[PDB]
């Protein structure tokens, strides 16, 4: 039911909405570490306002694309992020938090006027192209390939994929569909010892071989998660809402 | 941003978020429809409807979807420049009240509408406000989907989306029953109602309220049971006290319609959204075998 047409289209669009892979090196005043801090904060904001995970994914995509073409000073990085979260909310949420709420969350760092103006600038820079395919969007499709659906697998997959948002290096070089692939297999293997299923190999054209590089990176991120400076995602996935999947132990090997 | 090149000719209407004018490009001679959107520069900024309408419409290039030609930015205003079409389907129906719309044209219009909708659904977009007012025709016999201010990109599978959607008369049963989940099927339902309306010359379900609407549907298609609609009883706004009306003979529901027409319609108005026919699948229905492209 359009499931195939939609997937094909998303595969097309994820290339067009892809951020510049090495943009951070061209940003004189901001680094991967600052970005990680920004994203980790947006995770908290998403939690505080009970926003959809998709909204979070969209906001990150807007941010990476904005910073791909616009030089930004560190003091304005949060303004970009706040506006990106505002736009993502408006696009994706049934009940977006109002602008005042986005002003309040910045702890009076910026005015409402600034937030509003940054919103319009972000829209201009992205030329209104906000319907970006996300890691989350591919994951949900990938999930339909379960029998039945395993709650822990899904949650743990959403968890890993979210972790990828924090670290521009190395995850900017992987397409969402690929990151979702590694996340789905890694989660599945951790939960049921099972692997990237054939039906998905046929759907995506991806094999454990093609997914290897990302998967090895993702595995390392998973293993080293407890020591990452940014911890909002782990804390979030401790909750029963996600079946405390962040308390699970990563596999030692993948084979 | 500057509109100095556009000369306003006459107003076409309003919507709440945007005022619409017929205008003329003074340099090229192109006639357009200008949609003016006020930005709430001291409060809420750019409206979410404009954000969705523009971002989605930019992805959708198809013969049967109105073309967004340009977006002109101002500090205070947004101007959407659309290709101009001569009339909407609602007004065309009023003008055709006495003589009715020729069946070959009804068939052509429905065929084209399904092509436009199929493209939408193929590109993960729900329209969610399909009604004759939002369907535009030209002198050549073309018809196009318009007004994407209520549209949204959906996911596979869907989440719960905005419940307050689709103009009452063209609103699907699952929405009225407060479904946790709805999808592409709601758009097909609307076209079903619109198909029937093109034929009979009046709205299929002109409800005066949500409960009236739901009951008008029940009295025509019969009250759905767990047999005809698996899961209906478990819908949030379903109540066992619902009166149980028998289904009406489609022959009566829409008299002028042939065997294939009635077949197509029944599938477009199937209760179970899972069984309700898709735009893609509808295009391959026998009813269109002999389709042509007449001019209004
Ligand atoms: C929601 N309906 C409308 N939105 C837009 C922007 C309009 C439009 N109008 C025309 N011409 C026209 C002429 C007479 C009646 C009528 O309803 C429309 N053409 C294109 C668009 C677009 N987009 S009205």
């Amino acid at each position: 039911d359009y499931h195939e047409d939609i997937h094909t289209y998303l595969r097309e669009m994820e290339v067009k909405c892809k951020p510049k892979v090495g943009y951070m090196k061209k940003q004189p005043d901001i680094t991967n570490s600052m970005r990680a801090i920004l994203v980790d904060w947006l995770v908290e904001v998403g939690e505080e306002y009970k926003l959809q995970n998709e909204t979070l994914h969209l906001a990150v995509n807007y941010i990476d694309r904005f910073l791909s073409s616009m030089s930004v000073l560190r003091g304005k990085l949060q303004l970009v992020g706040t506006a990106a979260m505002l736009l993502a909310s408006k696009f994706e949420e049934i009940y977006p938090p109002e602008v005042a709420e986005f002003v309040y969350i910045t702890d009076d760092t910026y005015t409402k006027k600034q937030v509003l103006r940054m919103e319009h600038l972000v829209l201009k820079v992205l030329t209104f192209d906000l319907a970006a395919p996300t890691v989350n969007q591919f994951l949900t499709q990938y999930f339909l390939h379960q029998q039945p659906a395993n709650c822990k697998v899904e949650s743990l997959a959403m968890f890993l994929g979210e972790l990828s948002l924090i670290d521009a290096d190395p995850y900017l070089k992987y397409l969402p569909s690929v990151i979702a692939a590694a996340a789905f297999h890694l989660a599945l293997y951790t939960v049921t010892g099972q692997s990237w299923p054939e039906s998905l190999i046929r759907k995506t054209g991806y094999t454990l071989e093609s997914l290897k590089p990302c998967l090895l990176d993702l595995h390392q991120t998973y293993l080293k998660a407890p020591q990452h400076a940014q911890q909002s995602i782990r804390e979030k996935y401790k909750n029963s809402k996600y079946h405390g999947v962040s308390l699970l132990n990563p596999p030692e090997t993948l084979n | 941003g500057s509109m100095e090149n556009f000369q306003k000719v006459e107003k076409i209407g309003e919507g709440t978020y945007g005022v619409v004018y017929k205008a003329r490009n003074k340099l090229t001679g192109e006639v357009v429809a200008l949609k003016k959107i006020r930005l709430d520069t001291e409060t809420e900024g750019v409206p979410s409807t404009a954000i969705r309408e523009i971002s989605l419409l930019k992805e959708l290039n198809h013969p049967n979807i109105v073309k967004l030609l340009d977006v002109i930015h101002t500090e205070n205003k947004l101007y959407l420049v659309f290709e101009f079409l001569h009339q909407d389907l609602k007004k065309f129906m009023d003008a055709s009240a006495l003589t009715g719309i020729p069946l070959p044209l009804i068939k052509s219009y429905l065929f084209q509408l399904l092509q436009g909708l199929a493209f939408c659904h193929s590109h993960r977009v729900l329209h969610r406000d399909l009604k004759p007012q939002n369907l535009l025709i030209n002198t050549e016999g073309a018809i196009k989907l318009a007004d994407f201010g209520l549209a949204r990109a959906f996911g596979v599978p869907v989440r719960t989306y905005t419940h307050e959607v689709v103009t009452l008369w063209y609103r699907a049963p699952e929405i009225l029953l407060g479904c946790k989940y709805y999808s592409t099927a709601v758009d097909i339902w609307s076209l079903g109602c619109i198909f029937a309306e093109m034929v009979t010359r009046r709205a299929l379900f002109p409800g005066d309220s949500e409960i009236d609407q739901l009951f008008r549907i029940f009295r025509t298609l019969g009250t759905p049971d767990e047999v005809v609609w698996p899961g209906v009883t478990s819908m949030p706004d379903y109540k066992p006290s619902f009166p149980k009306w028998a289904r009406q003979d489609f022959s009566k529901v829409v008299p002028p319609l042939d065997e294939d027409g009635r077949s197509l319609l029944s599938q477009m108005l199937h209760y179970d959204p899972n069984k309700r026919i898709s735009a893609k699948a509808a295009l391959a229905h026998p009813f269109f075998q002999d389709v042509t492209k007449p001019v209004p």
